[PDB]
C-alpha cells in the first residue's frame, strides 16, 4: 500500500522520537501514584510513600 | 440538515391521495402471499446452507460424545 | 481498640482474660464460657 | 542595568512551556521527604512526652 | 411565532425527533436502536427495587435474594422482570451490531467506535450482576475471571486483591462488586446521548447503501407510530417469558448455594457469555486466553478499515452474503459448545470454531470484496 | 549569504525572534471580533512542542 | 490534589483490614482432632489443620520426583512436621471436596474423577499447578500467626 | 480547521466555557455559583460512601452511623466532610439568591423560576437526610412534620401512611426516607442544566443594572482563573471545619439515641431551618401554619411582579438599600428565636418577626420604589 509512503511521513517522525518519551515514559510516570505500581516504587530510595 | 436545504432536483412530479379516501387495506392475501415468496426463494440460497452444516457438526457431535462413555 | 494508645498488645490481652462472659453453644454440649478472645466489648451489667 | 536574580532558568528551561504540561510530575519533588521540616517535626514538639512513642523505653525490653 | 421552532428547549426536542429528516425506505431492522433505549431504562427502574432491600456479604448474600420472591411483596414479578429483562437487552444489541456490521453502517466513524465501548460496559456490568447471587455459577464463573487477570505479569496480583475486597471470599468481595454494577449504567446513558449526536451530524444509512437526500420523510409522525407498534410487540415476548416461564433462561444449580463445599457438576454461564467462554477455555495458556478474550470484541474497530468494496453495504453482494452468514452459524457453534463439558469431540471443534471467527474478519472478507470488485468491471 | 542558509538555520532565527515574545497589534475598526491581548501573547507559545 | 488525594483514598479497599486483627494473630488452640477438618472461613477457603504422626512424611516421601511435574514436598514449605496449613483452591478451576473421601488419604475431586493431596500436590490433570501456601515463620512456643 | 470550533463536542464546550462573553465588572458575588456546582458534585462522590455501609431500620440505624466513625476506616473524615459540606452547600444557596434579589435577576424570568424549584428540592432532600441517623433530634423533627401533613382537611392521613413505610416508626419507615433522598440530588443534577441553558439566551447581568454589550471579555481565561481561586478558598473553610471542629455545626442531642423513651429537653433542627421553623412554630393551628411554611419560599416567584422601580439594580436606590438589610437582619432573628423554647419573649418575638418577613417583600418594597421614582421626576 501506498498509503502513508512518503519521506515526509517519518520526517516529522523524526523530529517528534526525541518528544516520543512524552508519550510512552510519561505514561510510565502517569502510573506512579495513581496506581502504587508495587515493585516499581523501589526503582529509588527515594520513595518510601506509604509510612 | 433542515428540509429545505438538502439536495438539487428538477422535473419531478408526485401523486399522493389522502388518507381518508383509500382502504387501509388493499390487496392483501392476493399480492401479499406471492410477494413474500418471491422474496422467501431470492434469499433461500444465500442465508440457509450455513446452518444446514452446523445441524450436521451438532449431530456428530452429540453422538460420537455418547459413543465415548460407551463400553 | 485500646493499643498503640495506654497498651501494648499484651498488657492488653490479660486484661481480656480477667472476665468471663458467655459465649455461643458447641454441639456435643451446649453454652459454654470462653473468655476475652481479644476482639470483645465491654461487659454490660443488667440482663434487661 | 544590571537585573537581578529572577533570570531563574528562564531562558534553559521554561521558554517552550516544556516544563508546564508536566510539572505535576516532572516538576513535582522538593515537598514530600524535604518537608520533614515541617509539620511532623512542629507537632510533636507542642506535644513532647505525650505521644505513643514518647513513652515506649518504659514498656519494651522489660 | 411557532413555538416548537423558537422555545431553547423545545427547538432541541423538535430537531431530534419531531422535524428530523429520516429516509422513506428503513426496515425493521432500524427498530432495535429504540429498543435498546426502553430495554436501558426498564432495568434501572427495576434494579431500584432490587438494591433497595439487599445485602451484599459472603454470608447472607444467598438468602437476600430469596427474602425477595416470597417475603418482599412484589418482588418474585420485579426479580424475574430484571433477570429476563438483560436477556432481553443482550438479544437487541447482537441483532443491532448485526445490522450495521451487514449494511456498512459502521462507515460513520465516530459513532461506530462510541457503539463499540457501549459494547464492553454493558458486557461488563452484567458480569458484576450474576455474581451478586451468590450461588454455585456465581463462584466458579468468577474465580476463573481471576486466574486470568492474576495473569498479568506485573501489576495483576495486587489488582485481584484491590477488587475482591481485600484478600479472597469474604464479606467485602461483594461491595466492590456491587459498587461496580450500581454506577455503570449510568455512564451508558451518557454514553448514549453522544453516540446519537455523532448519528445527527449525517443521518441514518439505508437498506440500498446509496444517499437518500431526495427522498426524505419526517420522523413524526410516520417513524413515531411504528416505532411505538414494535416496543408494544417487545413488551408482548418480555411479559410472556416472565408470566409463563420465568426460570426457562437460567440454571438450577446456581440455586444451590455458594460455598467451596463441593466441585460443581458443570460450570457455565448465561446464554450470552457462552461463545466468549467458549474461545478462552479452548487456549491452554492463561494468557494466550484472556488476550483472545479482549481481541473478539476490540477486533469490531478493525471494520472501516478493513473495508475493500466499492459499495457501502451487502445488498447487492451475493458472495459477502454468504460469508456473513457464515459467522452467524460460527457463534451459534461457539454457544453450544461453551454450555458442553471439556471432553474429546468438543474440543477440537471449539478451538477449530474460534480460529474461523477471526480468520472471516481479518482475511476472507477482504479478498472476496476485491474478487467482486473485479468482476463487476471497477 | 543566500547560499548558506538552510533548513536548521531558518529554525534557529525564528526562534530567537518569534516565539515567547511579546508582540505589537494596531486594529482600525470594525474589531469586536479582534482577539483578547492574553488570547495573542498565549498564540505565541505552543502547546505540543 | 494528585497524591495526597487520589492515592490516599486507599486503606478501606485494599489488603490493609478493617478486621486488623484478622484470626491469625487471634490465639489458635486446637479444638481439632486428627482426620476431622473443619470448614474454617479464614480469610476464605478452609485451611487444612489438624494433628500430625510420626508416620505421615513416610507416605508422601515414597512417592518421589519421577511423579511429579513441579516438585516441592512437605520440608520445603513447612516450618516443622507437626503442622500444616493449606488453601481450598484447585490451580484451574478453585475447589477440592470434603474430608475423609480419597484413596489412602487425599481429596478425591468427584468434578469428572481426578485426585488431590493432603499437603498440596498434584495428582491427576488437566490442572497445571500445585495447591498455594500462605507466607509465615515460625516464632514461638504455642502463640501461632499464620501470615 | 479551528478544531474547537468544528468538532460536534467541542463546540458544546467552546461556546459554553471557553469563547463566551461576559461583562467586564462582574464581582465576588458572582462566583458562588460555580461554588454551588462544586457542593453538589462534592455531596455525590461522599454520599456514594455513606450509602454503601448503611442499614436503615429502627433497630440498627443509630449503631449503623456510629459503625463508621470507629470501625469503616476512613469514615470519621468522609462521614463529617458530608455533614459540615451541606452546611457549605446551603451557605453558598443563601448568598446566591440574595445576590439575585437585589441586583434585580429575577427579570430573567425563565432562569428565576428553575431556581425557586431547586430551592424546594435540596430543602427537602436536607431533611430525608437527619431523619437517617436516627437520633433524638431525627424524631422528633420528624414526627412535627407529619402533625401538620396530615392536617391536609381529606388526603393526608392516608398520605403519611404510605411515606412512613406503613403505620407509624418501624423497619421500612427509613426505606422511603432514604428512598427519597438518595434520587432526589440527581433530579437537581439535570435541573441545573436546563437553569444555565436560559441564563445562556442573554448573557448575565451586572453591578450597575445597565446592559454591557459594549464591554464584553471572554470567559477564558478571566473568569476561568477567577473562580478557581474562589473555589480553592472554599475547600480551606470546609477543611478546617472538618479537621478542627467537626461538631460545631451539630447538636449533641442527636448523639442520644432514638425512641420514645422521653420527651427530650428541647427540639431543634439544624441552623438552616431554624428560620422556618420558627414561623410555623408561632401559629397555633396545624392548617395555618403549613400553609405559611409554603409561603415563605414560593413567596419569592412574585418578585418580578412586585417590580415598580425604573431602575434594574439597587446599586444607585439608596432607600431601596435599607429595605433589603433589616429582611437579612429579619432572618437572622428568626434563626435565633427557633433555637429557643416556647416560652414569654420568645413568642411575641417570634410572631411579629413573621409578620415583618411578609410585609417588607409585599407591601414596603413596591411603595418605596414609586416613591424614589417621583424624586427622580421620572
Ligand atoms: C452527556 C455527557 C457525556 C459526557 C460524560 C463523560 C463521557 C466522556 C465522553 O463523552 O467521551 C467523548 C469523547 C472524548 O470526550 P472528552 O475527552 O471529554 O472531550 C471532548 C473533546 O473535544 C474530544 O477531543 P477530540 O476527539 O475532538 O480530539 C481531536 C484530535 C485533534 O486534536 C489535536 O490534534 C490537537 C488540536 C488542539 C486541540 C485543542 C482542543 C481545545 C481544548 O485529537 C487528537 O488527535 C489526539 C487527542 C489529544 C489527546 C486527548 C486529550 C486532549 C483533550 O469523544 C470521542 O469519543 C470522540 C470520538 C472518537 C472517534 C474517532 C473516530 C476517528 C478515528
Ligand atoms: C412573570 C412570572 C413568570 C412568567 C412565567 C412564564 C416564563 C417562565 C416559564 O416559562 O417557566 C415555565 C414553568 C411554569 O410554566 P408551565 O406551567 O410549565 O407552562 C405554562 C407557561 O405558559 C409556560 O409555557 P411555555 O411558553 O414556556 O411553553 C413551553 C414549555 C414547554 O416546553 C417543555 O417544557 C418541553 C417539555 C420537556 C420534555 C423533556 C422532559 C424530560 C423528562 O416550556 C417550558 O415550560 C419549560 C420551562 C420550565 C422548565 C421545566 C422543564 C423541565 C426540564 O416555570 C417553572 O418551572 C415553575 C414556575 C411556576 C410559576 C411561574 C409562573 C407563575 C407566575
Ligand atoms: C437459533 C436459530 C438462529 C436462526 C438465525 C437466522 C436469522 C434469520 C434472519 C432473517 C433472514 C433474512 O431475511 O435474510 C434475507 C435478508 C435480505 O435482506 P436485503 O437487505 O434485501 O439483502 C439483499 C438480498 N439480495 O437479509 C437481511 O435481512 C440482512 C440482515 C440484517 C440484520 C442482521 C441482524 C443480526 C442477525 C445475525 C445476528 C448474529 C450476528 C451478530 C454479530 C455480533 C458479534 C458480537
Ligand atoms: C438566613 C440565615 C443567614 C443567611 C446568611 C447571612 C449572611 C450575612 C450577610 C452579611 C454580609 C454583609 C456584606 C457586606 C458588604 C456590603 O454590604 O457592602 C455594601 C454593598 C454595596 O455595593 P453596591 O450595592 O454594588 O453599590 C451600591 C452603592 N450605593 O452591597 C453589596 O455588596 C450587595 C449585596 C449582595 C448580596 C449578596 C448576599 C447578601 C447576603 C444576605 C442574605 C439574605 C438571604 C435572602 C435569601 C432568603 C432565601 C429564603
Ligand atoms: C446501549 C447501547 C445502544 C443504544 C441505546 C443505541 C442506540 C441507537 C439508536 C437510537 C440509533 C438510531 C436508530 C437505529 O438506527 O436503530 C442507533 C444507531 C446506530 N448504532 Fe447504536 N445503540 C447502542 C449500541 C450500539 C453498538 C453496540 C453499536 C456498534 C458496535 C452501535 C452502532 C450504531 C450505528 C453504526 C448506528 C447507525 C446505523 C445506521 O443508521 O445505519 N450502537 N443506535
Ligand atoms: C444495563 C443495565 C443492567 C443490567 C444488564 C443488569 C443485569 C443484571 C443481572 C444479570 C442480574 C442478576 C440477576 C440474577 O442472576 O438473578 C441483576 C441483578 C441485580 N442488579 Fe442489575 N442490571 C442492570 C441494571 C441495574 C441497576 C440500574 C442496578 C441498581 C440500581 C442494578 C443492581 C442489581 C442488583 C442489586 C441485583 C441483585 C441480584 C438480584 O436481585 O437478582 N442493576 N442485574
Ligand atoms: C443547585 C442550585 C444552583 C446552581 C448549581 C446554580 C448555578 C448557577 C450558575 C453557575 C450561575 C451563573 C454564574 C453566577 O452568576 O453565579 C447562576 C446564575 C443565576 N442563578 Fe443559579 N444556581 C442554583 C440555584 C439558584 C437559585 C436557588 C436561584 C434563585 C431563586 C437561582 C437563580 C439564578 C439567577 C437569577 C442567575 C443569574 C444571575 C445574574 O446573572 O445576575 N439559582 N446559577
Ligand atoms: C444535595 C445533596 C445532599 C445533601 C444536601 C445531603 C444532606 C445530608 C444530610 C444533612 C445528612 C445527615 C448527616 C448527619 O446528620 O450526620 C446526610 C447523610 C446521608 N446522606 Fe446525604 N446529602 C446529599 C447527597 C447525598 C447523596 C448523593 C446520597 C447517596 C448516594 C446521600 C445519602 C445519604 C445517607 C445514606 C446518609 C446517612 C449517613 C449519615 O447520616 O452519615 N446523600 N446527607
Ligand atoms: C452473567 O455472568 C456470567 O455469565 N458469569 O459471571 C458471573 C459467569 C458465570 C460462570 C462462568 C463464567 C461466567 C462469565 O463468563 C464470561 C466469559 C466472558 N466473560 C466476560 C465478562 C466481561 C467482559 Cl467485559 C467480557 C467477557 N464472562
Ligand atoms: C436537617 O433536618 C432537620 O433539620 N429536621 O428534619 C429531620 C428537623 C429536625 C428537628 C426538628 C425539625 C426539623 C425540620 O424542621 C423544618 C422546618 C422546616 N422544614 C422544611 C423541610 C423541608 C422543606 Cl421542603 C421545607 C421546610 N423542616
Ligand atoms: S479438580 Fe479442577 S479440573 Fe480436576
Amino acid at each position: 500500500l501506498s498509503r502513508f509512503l512518503g519521506p515526509r511521513y517519518r520526517e516529522l517522525a523524526r523530529n517528534w522520537i526525541p518528544t516520543a518519551s512524552m508519550w510512552g515514559a510519561v505514561g510510565a510516570v502517569g502510573l506512579v501514584w495513581a496506581t502504587d505500581w508495587r515493585l516499581i516504587l523501589d526503582w529509588v530510595p527515594y520513595i518510601n510513600g506509604k509510612f | 440538515r433542515e428540509f429545505g436545504h438538502l439536495t438539487r432536483m428538477r422535473h419531478v412530479i408526485t401523486y399522493s391521495l389522502s388518507p381518508f379516501e383509500q382502504r387501509a387495506f388493499p390487496h392483501y392475501f392476493t399480492k401479499g402471499i406471492p410477494n413474500v415468496l418471491r422474496r422467501t426463494r431470492a434469499c433461500i440460497l444465500r442465508v440457509a446452507p450455513p446452518f444446514v452444516v452446523f445441524y450436521l457438526v451438532y449431530t456428530w457431535g452429540t453422538q460420537e460424545f455418547e459413543k465415548s462413555k460407551r463400553k | 481498640h485500646l493499643v498503640g494508645v495506654c497498651y501494648t498488645e499484651e498488657e492488653a490481652k490479660a486484661l481480656a482474660e480477667e472476665v468471663e462472659v458467655q459465649d455461643g453453644p458447641n454441639e456435643d454440649g451446649e453454652m459454654f464460657m470462653r473468655p476475652g478472645k481479644l476482639s470483645d466489648y465491654f461487659p454490660k451489667p443488667y440482663p434487661n | 542595568a544590571a537585573p537581578t536574580l529572577t533570570a531563574r532558568l528562564y531562558s534553559l528551561l521554561f521558554r517552550r512551556t516544556s516544563t508546564f504540561a508536566l510539572t505535576i510530575a516532572v516538576g513535582a519533588l522538593f515537598f514530600e521527604r524535604a518537608f520533614d521540616q515541617g509539620a511532623d517535626a512542629i507537632y510533636e514538639h507542642i506535644n513532647q512526652g505525650k505521644l505513643w512513642k514518647h513513652i515506649k523505653h518504659k514498656y519494651e525490653n522489660k | 411565532t411557532n413555538i416548537r421552532k423558537s422555545h431553547p428547549l423545545m427547538k432541541i426536542i423538535n430537531n431530534a425527533f419531531i422535524d428530523l429528516p429520516a429516509p422513506s425506505n428503513i426496515s425493521s431492522w432500524w427498530n432495535f436502536g429504540s429498543l435498546l433505549g426502553i430495554c436501558l431504562i426498564l432495568q434501572i427502574l427495576t434494579g431500584l427495587f432490587l438494591a433497595m432491600h439487599y445485602t451484599s456479604d459472603t454470608t447472607t448474600a444467598f438468602s437476600s435474594v430469596t427474602h425477595i420472591c416470597r417475603d418482599v411483596n412484589y418482588g418474585w414479578v420485579i426479580r424475574y422482570l430484571h433477570a429476563n429483562g438483560a436477556s432481553m437487552f443482550f438479544i437487541c444489541l447482537f441483532i443491532h451490531v448485526g445490522r450495521g456490521l451487514y449494511y456498512g453502517s459502521y462507515m460513520f466513524l465516530e459513532t461506530w467506535n462510541i457503539g463499540v465501548v457501549l459494547l464492553f460496559t454493558v458486557m461488563a456490568t452484567a458480569f458484576m450482576g450474576y455474581v451478586l447471587p451468590w450461588g454455585q455459577m456465581s463462584f466458579w464463573g468468577a474465580t476463573v475471571i481471576t486466574n486470568l487477570l492474576s495473569a498479568i505479569p506485573y501489576i495483576g496480583t495486587d489488582l485481584v486483591e484491590w477488587i475482591w475486597g481485600g484478600f479472597s471470599v469474604d464479606k467485602a468481595t461483594l461491595t466492590r462488586f456491587f459498587a461496580f454494577h450500581f454506577i455503570l449504567p449510568f455512564i451508558i446513558t451518557a454514553l448514549a446521548a453522544v453516540h446519537l449526536l455523532f448519528l445527527h451530524e449525517t443521518g441514518s444509512n439505508n437498506p440500498t447503501g446509496i444517499s437518500s437526500d431526495m427522498d426524505k420523510i419526517p420522523f413524526h409522525p410516520y417513524y413515531t407510530i411504528k416505532d411505538i407498534l414494535g416496543a408494544l410487540f417487545m413488551m408482548l415476548i418480555l411479559l410472556i417469558l416472565v408470566l409463563f416461564s420465568p426460570d426457562l433462561l437460567g440454571d438450577p444449580d446456581n440455586y444451590t448455594p455458594a460455598n467451596p463445599l463441593n466441585t460443581p457438576p458443570h460450570i457455565k454461564p448465561e446464554w450470552y457469555f457462552l461463545f466468549a467462554y467458549a474461545i478462552l477455555r479452548s487456549i491452554p495458556n492463561k494468557l494466550g486466553g484472556v488476550l483472545a478474550l479482549v481481541a473478539s470484541i476490540l477486533i469490531l474497530i478493525l471494520m472501516p478499515m478493513l473495508h475493500t468494496s466499492k459499495q457501502r453495504s451487502m445488498m447487492f453482494r451475493p458472495l459477502s452474503q454468504c460469508l456473513f452468514w457464515m459467522l452467524v452459524a460460527d457463534l451459534i457453534t461457539l454457544t453450544w459448545i461453551g454450555g458442553q463439558p471439556v471432553e474429546h469431540p468438543f474440543i477440537i471443534i471449539g478451538q477449530l470454531a474460534s480460529i474461523l471467527y477471526f480468520l472471516i474478519i481479518l482475511v476472507l472478507m477482504p479478498i472476496t470484496s476485491i474478487i467482486e470488485n473485479n468482476l463487476l468491471k471497477w | 549569504r543566500i547560499a548558506e542558509v538552510d533548513a536548521s538555520v531558518v529554525r534557529e532565527v525564528c526562534s530567537k525572534y518569534f516565539y515567547d515574545q511579546c508582540p505589537a497589534v494596531a486594529g482600525l475598526g470594525p474589531i469586536e471580533q479582534l482577539p483578547d491581548y492574553n488570547r495573542i501573547r498565549s498564540g505565541m507559545f505552543w502547546l505540543r512542542f | 490534589a494528585a497524591k495526597n488525594a487520589v492515592s490516599q483514598f486507599v486503606s478501606s479497599m485494599s489488603a490493609s483490614a478493617d478486621v486488623l486483627a484478622m484470626s491469625k494473630i487471634e490465639i489458635k488452640l486446637s479444638d481439632i482432632p486428627e482426620g476431622k477438618n473443619m470448614a474454617f472461613k479464614w480469610r476464605g477457603k478452609p485451611l487444612f489443620v489438624r494433628h500430625r504422626t510420626k508416620k505421615e512424611i513416610d507416605q508422601e516421601a515414597a512417592v518421589e520426583v519421577s511423579q511429579l511435574r513441579d516438585p516441592q514436598h512437605d520440608l520445603e514449605r513447612v516450618k516443622k512436621p507437626e503442622w500444616v496449613i493449606l488453601i481450598g483452591v484447585c490451580t484451574h478451576l478453585g475447589c477440592v471436596p470434603i474430608a475423609n473421601a480419597g484413596d489412602f488419604g487425599g481429596y478425591y475431586c468427584p468434578c469428572h474423577g481426578s485426585h488431590y493431596d493432603a499437603s498440596g500436590r498434584i495428582r491427576k490433570g488437566p490442572a497445571p499447578l500445585n495447591l498455594e501456601v500462605p507466607t509465615y515463620e515460625f516464632t514461638s512456643d504455642d502463640l501461632v500467626i499464620v501470615g
